[PDB]
C-alpha cells in the first residue's frame, strides 16, 4: 500500500527526480487535510457498528434478500454479510486516512468479484448497501469528510461492478 | 509514510487506528511545511552539497581514484557523484515521509549485495554518506539540521551493520 | 443427519463405518415414523402454538411492545411472530434429522450477531423460545414431547451461552 | 455433504416451508431403506479388498495397461491404481448409505478429471475398472442393494467422462 | 544415478556440489565399462539365468504350482517367468546407475501391495529373487559378482520388510 | 529430475527392454565425459560470483535497465536480479553435470515466464545477461566445457522466450 505522500514520492523516484513544485503542492494539500481526516476516522471508529446497522436497515431489511432464496437468509449468511460491511467501512476509512485507494486494490478488491460470483453473493445488493453506508457516514462526519469517504466507498463499488 | 505505518498495524490487528495513533498522525501532518522547506533547500543546493562531500571523501580516500581503485577514471568518478546525488534525493524523500521507508526500499535493501558486485567498498560508502551529511546539514538551520540528521544516520548505520 | 455425521467421522479416519456406527444408523432409521408424526403435528398447529407462545412472551415482556421497544408497532410485532414460526419450522427439521445440525446451520450460527444488529434483545429470544417450547410440547404425547424437548433446549442453550 | 434427509430438508428450507406430503414421502422411502443400506455397507466393508482385486482381475490384468507403456506398469503405479479403486468403493458406499451423491461431488470428483489428464491416467480404463467393481459388488450384496451401489458407482464414472 | 543424487543434495542446500561429492562422481564415472560389461552379460544370459532360478524356486516351493497355488497352470507359471526376467532387467539398470533408484521406482515401491492383490506370496518372491541372485552371480567373474550382489540384496531386503 | 544415465534407462524401461547397443553407446559417451564435466563444475563453483559480476558489467551496467524506470533500478531490484543470475548459473551447472536438461524444466522454468510477466521483469534483458554468462563461463572453462554449459544456458533462454 501507499499513502498520498508515498504515492507522490514514487512518481518522482521512478523519474529519478526531486519533487517539483506541482508535487509539493500535492503534499501541501494532503498535509492541510490532516484535521479533516483524523476527525472523521475517530468518528467512524466510535460509530462503526451503528453506521452498518443503519445502512442495512435502509437498504436490505424487509426485502427479498433476507427471505428464503435470498442470500442473507439464514443467521450464518446474515452475520457474514454484516461482517463484509464492517470490512468495507474499516478499509474505506483506512483509504480516506491515507488519501489513497491502493490499500483497497491490494487488500479488499483482489479476487473479490470472483469469490462473490462463485458463492452467489449478489453484487447489486452489496453495492446498494455500501452506497447506504456512504450516506449514513456522511450524515455523521459532515459534508466535507463525507465527500472523501464517498470517494473510497464508491471506489469499492466500482471495483465490484 | 507515518500514516501508512499506522494503517498497516491497525489492519494487522483488524481494528481502527487508536486515539493515540491518530494523535501521532495529526502531529506529523502539521509539520509538513518544515519538511517541504528542508527538501527544497537540499534539492536547490545539490551541486554544492555533492561537491563539498566528494572533496572531503577523496581527500580521505585518494586510493579510490588511483589505478585499481573503484572510482579510477572520469566515467567511474562521475558515476560516484551520480550516486551521491541519488542518496541526497532519497534523504529528501525520508524527510517528507517522516520515516526511513522511502530510503530503505529504494537505496538500502540489497545495497551491500549491489556495491559488492560493483567492487565499490561498502566502508567507502559509509564514509561517503558521513561527509554528505556534514555538507547537507551545514546548509540548514540548527532546528532543520536536527530534523534531518536521523535520515542520514539511518543510511550510515544500515551500511555499517550486517 | 445422524447418517451424515457417521460418514464424516469415517471419512476423517479413512475407513468404513464401524459395526457400532451402522447399528446406530439402523436404530435411527427405524424411528422415522415417529419423527414424521411429530413434524406434521407441529406444522399443523403452528398458528395455535405461536399464538400461545407470543401471549406468554409479551405478558412477561410488555416493554418489548412499548415505545422504544424492539417490537413496538404492528410491522415489527408481526415480524417477531414470523421469526417464531421460523424457529418452530427449524425444530421440525431437527426432529426429522435426529440432530441439531439443520437448526444450527440455518438459525443459530451468527444468531447473536444478527439480533444484536437488529436491536432485538437476545435474552428476549431465550425467553421467547422457552415459551414456544411450552406451547409446542403441550400438543404432543408424553413420549413425543420427550423426543422433541431437546431440540428446543438446544436453541435455548445456544442463545444463552457464548 | 448431505444425506437424503438433509437434501429434502434443504429443498423445503430455501422456500421457508414445512415439509409437505411429497417431501414426507421421500423421507419415508429413505427411512424404510435403512436395512438394505446398512447390510450392504457391512458386506462391502468386510469384503472391500476382495471386491477390488476381483474387479482388477476382470478388467485390467493381462492387458496393455499393465505392460510397459501402460499406466499400471511399475509397482508404484500399480499400487496407486489399486488405491484409487479402494477410494471409489469406499466413497460409493458412503453415498449409498447417505442415499445422496453430494459427497461424490465434494470429495471425489472435484478437480479429478484435470488431475488424471495432467498425469496421463487413462479415463477409459479407470471407468472399465469401476464398472467391474459394480458387477462384483452386485454379486455379493444382491440385486437390490446392487442397484443402489450401481447408481453411485455409475455417478463417479459419469463424473470422469 | 549417483550424479543426480549429488545434485539433489546440493540443490537442497542451495549450493554447488562439494569437492568431495565431485570426486565421488568422478570415481563413479570411470567405472562405466565394468557396469556395461555386467549389464550385457546378464542380458545375454537371461533365459539361462531365469531357467536355473525357476528350477530351484519350484523345487523348494512345489505347492506354488499345485492346485490352489498362485502359479498353478501354464499361463500363470509363464507370468512368473516373465516377472523373473523383469527383475533381472531392473538389476542391470541398478548396476548401470550405481544405485538402487531405478530398481526401487519401477519394481519395489508398492510391490507388496501389488503382489498381495495378486495372491502371490511375498515370501515366495523373496525366495525367488534369492535363487535368481545365485544363478546370475554364477555367470560373472568374482569381481563382477561382488559388484552386482548388493543390487539383488537390496530387492531381497526390501521384500522381507514392511 | 534425471541425469543422462537415468534418461537412457527410462527410455528402455518404458519398452520393457534391456539397453541395446545404441543405448550403451550413449552411456559410454556420458561416462567418458566425466572429467570434462567435473572439472568445469569445480571451476564454476570457485568463480561463480566473478562470472555473474562480469556478465552484468558486459550486458546490463550503464544501460537504461539500471536507471529510473528500468527494472534494475533500486538496490532491492538490483540485488534480486543478481540473485536470479546466481540461480541460472548454478542450475545450468547442475544440468551440465547431469548431461540432461530435466532439472531446468522442473526447477527453473516452471511458471517462470508468467512470474516475470506479472512482475514486469524484462525477458529480453534477462536473456542478454544469461548469454553474457555463457561467454564469460566459456572464457574460464575452455572451449569444450564451454559448449556443454552453452547448451544448458541456451536452454534456459529458450524457455523464457
Ligand atoms: C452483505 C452486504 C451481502 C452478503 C455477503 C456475504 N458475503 C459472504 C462471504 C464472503 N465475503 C467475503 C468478503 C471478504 N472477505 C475478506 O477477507 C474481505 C476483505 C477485506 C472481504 C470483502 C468473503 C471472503 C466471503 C467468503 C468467505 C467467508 O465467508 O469468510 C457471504 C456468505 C456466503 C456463504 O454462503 O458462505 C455472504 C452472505 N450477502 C448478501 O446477500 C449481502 C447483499
Ligand atoms: C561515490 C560516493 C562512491 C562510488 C560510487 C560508484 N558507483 C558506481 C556504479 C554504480 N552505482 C549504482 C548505484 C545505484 N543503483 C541504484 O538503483 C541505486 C539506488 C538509488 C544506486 C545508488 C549503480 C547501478 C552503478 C553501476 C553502473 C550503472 O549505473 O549502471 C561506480 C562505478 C564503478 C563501479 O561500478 O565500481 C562508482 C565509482 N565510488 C566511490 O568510491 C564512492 C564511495
Ligand atoms: C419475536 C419472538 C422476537 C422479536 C423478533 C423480531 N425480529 C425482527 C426482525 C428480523 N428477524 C429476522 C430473522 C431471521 N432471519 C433469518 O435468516 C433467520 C433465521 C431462520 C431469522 C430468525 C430478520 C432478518 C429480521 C429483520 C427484518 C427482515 O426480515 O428483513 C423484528 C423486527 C424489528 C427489529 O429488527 O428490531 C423483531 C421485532 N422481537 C421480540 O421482542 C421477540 C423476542
Ligand atoms: C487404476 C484404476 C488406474 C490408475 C490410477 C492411478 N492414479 C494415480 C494417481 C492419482 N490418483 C488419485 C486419485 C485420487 N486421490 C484422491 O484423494 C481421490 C479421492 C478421494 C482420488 C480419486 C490422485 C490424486 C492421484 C495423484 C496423486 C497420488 O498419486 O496420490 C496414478 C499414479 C500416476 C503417477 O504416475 O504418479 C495411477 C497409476 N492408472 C491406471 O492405469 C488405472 C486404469
Ligand atoms: C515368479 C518368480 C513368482 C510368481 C509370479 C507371478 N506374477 C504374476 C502376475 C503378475 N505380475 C506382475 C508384475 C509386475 N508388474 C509390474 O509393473 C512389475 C514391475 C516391473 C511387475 C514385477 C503383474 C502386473 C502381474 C499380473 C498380470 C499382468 O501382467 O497383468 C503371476 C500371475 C498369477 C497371479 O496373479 O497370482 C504369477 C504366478 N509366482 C510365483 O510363485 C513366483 C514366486
Ligand atoms: C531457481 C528459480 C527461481 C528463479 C529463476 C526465480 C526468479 C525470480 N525472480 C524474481 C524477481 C525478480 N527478478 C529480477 C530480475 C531482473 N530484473 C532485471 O531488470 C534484470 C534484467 C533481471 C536480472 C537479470 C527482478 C528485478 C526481480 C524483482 C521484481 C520486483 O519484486 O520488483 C522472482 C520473484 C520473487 C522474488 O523476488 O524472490 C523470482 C521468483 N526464483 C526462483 O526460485
Amino acid at each position: 500500500m501507499q499513502d498520498a505522500i508515498t504515492a507522490v514520492i514514487n512518481s518522482a523516484d521512478v523519474q529519478g527526480k526531486y519533487l517539483d513544485g506541482a508535487a509539493m503542492d500535492k503534499l501541501k494539500s494532503y498535509f492541510a487535510s490532516g484535521e479533516l481526516r483524523v476527525r472523521a476516522a475517530s468518528v467512524i471508529s466510535a460509530n462503526a457498528a451503528t453506521i452498518v446497522k443503519e445502512a442495512v436497515a435502509k437498504s436490505l431489511l424487509y426485502s427479498d434478500v433476507t427471505r428464503p432464496g435470498g442470500n442473507m437468509y439464514t443467521t450464518r449468511r446474515y452475520a457474514a454479510c454484516i461482517r463484509d460491511l464492517d470490512y468495507y467501512l474499516r478499509y474505506a476509512t483506512y483509504a480516506m486516512l491515507a488519501g489513497d485507494a491502493s490499500i483497497l486494490d491490494e487488500r479488499v478488491l483482489n479476487g473479490l468479484k470472483e469469490t462473490y460470483n462463485s458463492l452467489g453473493v449478489p453484487i447489486s445488493s452489496t453495492v446498494q448497501a455500501i452506497q447506504a453506508i456512504k450516506e449514513v457516514t456522511a450524515s455523521l462526519v459532515g459534508a466535507d469528510a463525507g465527500k472523501e469517504m464517498g470517494v473510497y466507498l464508491d471506489y469499492i463499488c466500482s471495483g465490484l461492478s | 509514510s507515518v500514516v501508512s505505518q499506522v494503517i498497516l498495524q491497525a489492519d494487522d490487528q483488524l481494528r481502527y487506528p487508536t486515539s493515540g495513533e491518530l494523535k501521532g498522525i495529526q502531529a506529523f501532518l502539521t509539520t509538513g511545511a518544515q519538511r517541504i522547506r528542508i527538501a527544497e533547500t537540499l534539492a536547490e543546493n545539490e551541486k554544492k552539497i555533492v561537491d563539498q562531500a566528494q572533496k572531503q571523501l577523496f581527500k580521505k580516500h585518494p586510493e579510490y581514484r588511483a589505478p585499481g581503485g573503484n572510482a579510477y577514471g572520469q566515467r567511474q568518478y562521475n558515476q560516484c557523484l551520480r550516486d551521491y546525488g541519488w542518496y541526497l534525493r532519497l534523504v529528501t524523500y525520508g524527510v517528507l515521509a517522516g520515516n526511513k521507508e522511502p530510503i530503505e526500499t529504494t537505496g538500502l535493501i540489497g545495497v551491500k549485495e549491489m556495491y559488492n558486485s560493483l567492487n565499490v567498498p561498502v566502508p567507502g560508502m559509509v564514509d561517503a554518506v558521513t561527509v554528505l551529511k556534514d555538507a547537507a546539514l551545514g546548509l540548514l538551520s540548527a532546528e532543520d539540521a536536527n530534523e534531518t540528521a536521523p535520515y542520514f544516520d539511518y543510511i550510515i548505520q544500515f551500511m555499517s551493520h550486517h
